[PDB]
């Protein structure tokens, strides 16, 4: 096969692929690799236009969502951060394959472990301490929530970077952040 | 891929720079066409700053403030295989490495251009 079936990503160097506050104002790099019952993931978000380049005084949190259908296929509409033309699928070289994902449930957060109505349960969250712009003097928290913004028979991933309250007038960018979760299949 | 290798364009203040980026598409390249031009200025220390895009069959600009309203795609038909751009009224602040990224899943290509701007029009 020309592609790797254990990896789903946004390609390593995606162009602005999110319209968070305004049209294409952010670059979200996300790579998910399946390793048995656990998916090793790495996420990164950076502002490139609008308010995401100069954190508003009243903002305290910046987050993105990724909703998947019952087959583990991304749905490119609200609230999914990635715009519809955004690249997402199996890895093939430094790009993605155009083949539809047929083993998506292997990358989805286990609904038994993280039930859809359990988004507020600690177990459905992986919270860590990280640093804005990688600057160790600017600590923030990244909270990954599983299946919290899911429809029904669906799945989701939520990334919440909080504590931005006192980093006003600065560009928003996160370092490469790691996370993991138990797979559906 | 792109038809031109990494080059260096030396121009003078006031002039306009034509940055080439012509590409060819394979039958395999079926993903949506994606063009992104980035810049690594010489003055400040920022790198890979977005300049202009061609995403979802639409042009998006005004990402790099210091370059506002002076960057436009030269071709009137991007899809045809030309992602070249212009930088009107060149200034000394415009010096840096400009990168052209042409993607069409699974295809991907990129070119780097070192733009140099001289105060007085002379390269002898």
């Amino acid at each position: 096969t020309p592609y790797d079936p254990l990896t789903l990503w946004t390609t390593p160097d995606p162009p602005p692929n999110c319209s968070l506050i305004q049209e294409l104002d952010a670059k979200l790099t996300l790579c998910l690799t399946k390793n048995g019952s656990i998916v090793n993931g790495i996420v990164s978000l950076v502002g490139v236009k609008g308010n995401l380049l100069n954190i508003q005084s009243t903002t305290t949190t910046v987050g993105v969502h990724l909703v998947f259908d019952e087959q583990g296929r991304l749905i490119t509409s609200t609230p999914t951060a990635l715009v519809p033309q955004a690249y997402w699928g199996y890895r093939q070289g430094q790009s993605v394959s155009t083949n539809t994902v047929t083993n998506g449930l292997g990358f989805m957060p286990n609904v038994s472990a993280y039930p859809r109505p359990n988004a507020s349960e600690a177990k459905s969250q992986m919270v860590s301490l990280t640093y804005l712009q990688g600057d160790t003097s600017k600590p923030i928290t990244m909270k990954v929530a599983f299946n919290g913004i899911t429809s029904l028979n669906g799945y989701s991933l939520t990334f919440m970077w909080s504590g931005l309250s006192n980093y006003i007038n600065q560009p928003f960018s996160t370092p490469s952040c790691s996370f993991s979760y138990i797979t559906q299949e | 891929g792109i038809t031109t290798p990494e080059e260096m364009i030396e121009k003078a203040k006031g002039e306009t720079a034509y940055l080439p980026c012509k590409f060819t598409l394979s039958p395999e390249d079926q993903g949506p066409l994606d063009i992104e031009w980035l810049i690594s200025p010489a003055d400040n220390q920022k790198v890979d700053q977005v300049i202009i895009l061609y995403s979802g069959d639409k042009i998006y600009d005004d990402y790099y403030p210091d370059l506002k309203g002076r960057v436009h795609f030269t071709s009137n038909d991007l899809k045809s295989g030309d992602a070249s751009i212009n930088v009107t009224n060149l200034q000394l602040s415009d010096i840096g490495t400009y990168q052209c990224k042409v993607k069409k899943a699974p295809g991907v290509a990129n070119k780097k251009i070192h733009l140099v701007v001289l105060v007085k029009p002379s390269g002898a």
